[PDB]
């Protein structure tokens, strides 16, 4: 019942669940680096006391909202049931805040901010909420 | 500062030059991802047969004579049971050789057909076929789990045509996954089938409309590529044919000589030898005069014109190498006149490597030259006031 | 003794010698000399096809056009090397733009013609797609020029046969057919029109041509074209646009020949130019109409039927081994603001005094001339309403047998 252009391509998806290619944690699944169609990307697999309901709420939001300040759903596969996202080149905010904390120039905070800001806009108006920000 | 200010200069990645006078009729790609990133050539400089293996990482050429006749077009099957991997033939005589792509010595041929083979094309559709075109349009449809025997033969041998209409132009649909019809083309007509093996739509496209254009229009089908519609290309036409998959009528007719008229200023034999096209983005026509056009694939709209680098484009594929894909292997004929004005054989066959992201960077580019140029105009200004 | 000459590699030196060396045209003429004395060796074809001497008598043809030897060489040498990797999946554009080149420029020279069809012949006996190329390259002028030409001039029954055997060949496709119709209809060559309309070729071919007819009246073309043409299949509405036409550029032979069809019964000798809105009448324009019998049917054009039977035998070779003066003039829809032409006397007044009837209702006529109503003896009924009189003319009353004056 989703667009045609949203369905893994097994064939294309060089992917390895380890601990060295883990890129953080989920509400319910864990996320590593993966390759597909030749390009890094981040595949969301969940846990094993899941169900399809997760996925869906998951693609209730990114499967039919689009915006520059959402990330962006590249492949949702069905028979391992994972996701298949964007990579975000600088990572988290997190690692910013703790680690890094000698780039975040006044600028850098007012754009962080107002990206989340005109996200959560988006998010709102479109009768969805997040919840955990 | 213009030959920096160029996208062709950014997206060719590699080039190779083939040993001293080679001429390599078709090409195809060890792809497995993972395994090993090379090519395979089918050598034509010989009327003999001849596979020639291209090792990228090294650079490193291989030949092996190994056909009696030229081979015309190759084609790569993985049995993904016991991780098997062959390569298939198609010589000018009929033959259908199977080598391994590992193994070295597990030569065996197939069923001889009746005259020259013309496309290999292999595609799954579930089950894996490996289609075999012969010249004569007949469509010898073979099964890919019955390749480790050593001689065989065609599940369903479909007839398309007759020995004078020739069957060269076999094809796929990668749009919404729809891998059920697969758009091919026999003589001067465009024919469809699926997994039932019936023909849905057999279209006669030697006759012309207009009329005026119908010396080029009235020529063999060479390529076809299908996203939304239908692209049809022939011999020595510089016209491409934009057809309706639903009301089987021409909707465009592109000219290549009006988008090479701004360059060649600067008989147009600018034929279109091959035809590549790219996901979403743009198409890729490669033309018998060393030009390559990239086309808009929105409406109309020409990206850029890339020349100086061939006389020839011969072979326009895309491949992945290295886990790093998004690759255009272009293989040209460069013909240094140095030899004679008589077109003495003095023929660099070059494959070149580009990078399919290169309609962007063309766009990226001159915003970038705009932006500066602004930036400079504003910067005298303050300096004049 | 051949086969140690053949060994001692002379192909390969001769070669070398007339391709790297293209000047000097006299090792030209010398090394075509040698090559075909080279060809009918046993073991010449291979070690020919080998060392690509095909692309070398090419070339050599290209940079020598006006020279007779060099092209009747050629010519002759093309079709005894010629195989089926030279013409492989349909391939040979830069073969047949030599040879209509060198068939066009040297048409008279009865040896270059026979070579250049032979070699025509041994090419199309290779691969049948290769007459569409030549119909491309515009192989019609030689051949039209040519079957014209040899049963004008002096009769040679072998070379006839040979360009009719070419011709079967090129005209197995009916588009092929269409092609060579339209483009003899561009010319005016009804010699062989009527050929082609006897092997096929429908004249309703409308691809922006619209009407054959048409188009080959706005070209001033010949009166037996167009006969042609309205013999064979054509649609009325064709012919009636082919009658506006000739009406704007005023012909009288085309307007007579289109009104033949358009209006004219002989099985009830009537005619019935009724609602084609002709602006005017003359007399030459319908003059032809009346029968004449004293000009009799003459049947000297029998060359288009010998052609199209010789034609038609190689294809199926082919195929198996592998008084009533006529009375009822009517003009009544016609736009007619005066028939004062009718008055004057022409070949008209020779066929009026037996007319016994004559409609000219629905028109614009007036004051209805009084010559024309006393040529006419045996007008006995005359109807002539909705036009603008404004007077009875009076007389009318004084022709001979006049009954249903309307
Ligand atoms: N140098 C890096 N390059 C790429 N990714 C990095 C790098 N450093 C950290 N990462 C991690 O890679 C991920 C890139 O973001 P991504 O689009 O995959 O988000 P996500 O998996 O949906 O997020 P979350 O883990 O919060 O659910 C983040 O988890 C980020 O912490």
């Amino acid at each position: 019942d989703l667009p045609r252009n949203i369905m893994l391509n097994n064939d294309e998806l060089e992917f390895e669940q380890a601990p060295e290619f883990l890129l953080g944690d989920g509400s319910f699944g864990s996320v590593y680096r993966a390759a597909y169609e030749g390009e890094e990307v981040a595949v969301k697999i969940f846990n094993k006391h899941t169900s399809l309901r997760l996925l869906r709420q998951e693609l209730v939001v990114l499967c039919h909202l689009h915006h520059p300040s959402l990330i962006s759903l590249l492949a949702a596969g069905i028979r391992p049931r994972m996701l298949v996202m964007e990579l975000a080149s600088k990572g988290s905010l997190d690692r910013l805040l703790q680690q890094d904390k000698a780039s975040l120039t006044r600028t850098l905070q007012h754009r962080i901010a107002l990206h989340v800001a005109d996200g959560l806009r988006y998010l709102h108006s479109a009768m969805i909420i997040y919840r955990d920000l | 500062f213009d030959i920096l200010n160029s996208a062709e200069l950014v997206c060719l990645t590699r080039r190779i030059l083939l040993p001293k006078n080679v001429i390599v009729e078709c090409m195809v790609a060890t792809h497995h991802n993972s395994r090993n990133a090379s090519i395979w050539l089918g050598c034509g400089h010989t009327d003999r047969g001849q596979l020639s293996f291209l090792d990228l990482n090294t650079e490193g050429y291989t030949s092996e004579e190994v056909a009696d006749s030229r081979i015309l077009c190759l084609a790569l099957v993985h049995l993904p049971v016991e991780k098997e991997s062959w390569i298939v033939s198609g010589t000018q005589s009929g033959t259908l050789l199977v080598i391994n792509t590992e193994d070295g010595k597990k030569r065996h041929t197939l069923e001889k057909m009746t005259d020259s083979v013309t496309c290999l094309y292999c595609n799954s559709f579930q089950k894996n076929f490996l289609l075999v075109g012969t010249a004569d349009g007949k469509l010898a449809i073979f099964e890919d789990k019955t390749v480790k025997l050593k001689g065989a033969a065609p599940l369903k041998i479909l007839n398309i045509g007759n020995v004078s209409t020739p069957l060269m132009c076999l094809s796929e649909s990668t749009n919404s996954t729809e891998r059920n019809v697969m758009w091919g083309g026999c003589g001067t007509k465009i024919f469809s089938f699926s997994n039932d093996f019936t023909i849905q739509k057999l279209i006669e496209t030697r006759t012309s409309q207009l009329f005026s254009y119908a010396a080029f229009s009235d020529s063999n089908i060479i390529t076809v590529v299908v996203d939304t519609a239908l692209y049809i290309a022939k011999q020595n036409s510089p016209v491409v044919e934009v057809w309706d998959k639903k009301t089987e009528k021409l909707c465009g007719l592109i000219d290549c000589v009006h988008f090479l008229r701004e360059v060649t200023v600067k008989s147009y034999s600018g034929r279109v030898k091959t035809l590549c096209l790219q996901k979403n983005t743009a198409l890729w026509i490669g033309t018998g005069g060393g030009h390559i056009l990239l086309l808009d694939l929105s409406t109309r709209r020409l990206i850029r014109v890339i020349y100086n680098f061939c006389n020839s484009v011969r072979v326009m594929m895309t491949a992945q190498l290295g886990s790093l894909k998004n690759v255009m292997l272009v293989l040209g004929y460069n013909r240094k006149n140095t030899e004679g004005t008589q077109k003495q054989k003095e023929i660099q066959s070059c494959l070149t490597v580009w990078d399919i992201n290169l309609p962007h960077e063309v766009q990226n580019l001159e915003k970038h030259i705009e932006v500066r140029k602004e930036l400079a105009e504003k910067m005298r200004r303050t300096s004049v006031e | 003794v051949k086969k140690q000459c053949f060994k001692n590699d002379i192909h390969k030196l001769v070669l070398a010698a007339l391709n790297r060396f293209i000047g000097n045209p006299g090792i030209q003429k010398c090394g075509l000399k040698v090559i075909s004395s080279i060809v009918h060796f046993p073991d010449a074809l291979e070690m020919l096809s080998l060392e690509g001497a095909m692309d070398s008598v090419l070339h050599t043809l290209q940079m020598y056009p006006d020279d007779q030897e060099i092209q009747c060489l050629g010519l002759s040498l093309i079709g005894y090397l010629i195989t089926k990797k030279n013409v492989f999946i349909g391939t040979g554009h830069l073969l047949a733009k030599i040879l209509v080149s060198s068939l066009y420029r040297f048409k008279d020279v009865a040896e270059i013609q026979t070579k250049g069809f032979q070699t025509i012949l041994a090419i199309l006996k290779l691969s049948a797609s290769f007459s569409k190329l030549l119909v491309h390259h515009s192989f019609d002028l030689v051949i039209f020029h040519q079957m014209s030409s040899n049963i004008m001039e002096q009769k040679d029954q072998q070379f006839l046969n040979l360009c009719c055997k070419c011709f079967a060949k090129v005209a197995m496709d009916d588009y092929l057919k269409n092609v060579m119709l339209e483009r003899a209809c561009d010319q005016n060559n009804s010699i062989m029109v009527e050929c082609l309309l006897l092997l096929g070729a429908d004249a309703n071919q409308a691809k922006e041509g619209s009407s054959l007819i048409c188009q080959v009246c706005e070209k001033e073309s010949s009166p037996k074209l167009v006969e042609l043409l309205l013999n064979s299949g054509s649609r009325e509405q064709d012919v009636r646009k082919a009658l506006t036409i000739s009406i704007g550029k005023g012909d009288s032979q085309i307007i007579s020949l289109l009104l033949r069809r358009l209006a004219l019964d002989v099985a009830n000798n009537s005619i019935c130019l009724g609602g084609f809105c002709i602006g005017k009448v003359e007399p030459s324009w319908l003059g032809p109409l009346f029968p004449d019998k004293t000009s009799n049917l003459r049947k000297q054009t029998n060359i288009a039927s010998t052609l199209a039977r010789m034609v038609i035998r190689y294809q199926m070779k082919s195929a198996v081994e592998e008084r009533e003066y006529i009375t009822s003039l009517d003009l009544s829809a016609n736009e007619l603001r005066d028939i004062d032409a009718l008055s004057q006397k022409c070949c008209i007044s020779v066929h009026l005094e037996h007319l016994e009837k004559l409609e000219l209702h629905q028109n614009a006529l007036t004051s209805f001339p009084q010559q024309l109503c006393e040529t006419l003896k045996s007008l006995t009924h005359l109807d002539l309403h909705s036009n603008k009189f404004t007077s009875f003319p009076s007389y009318l009353l004084k022709m001979s047998c006049i009954a249903n004056l309307d």
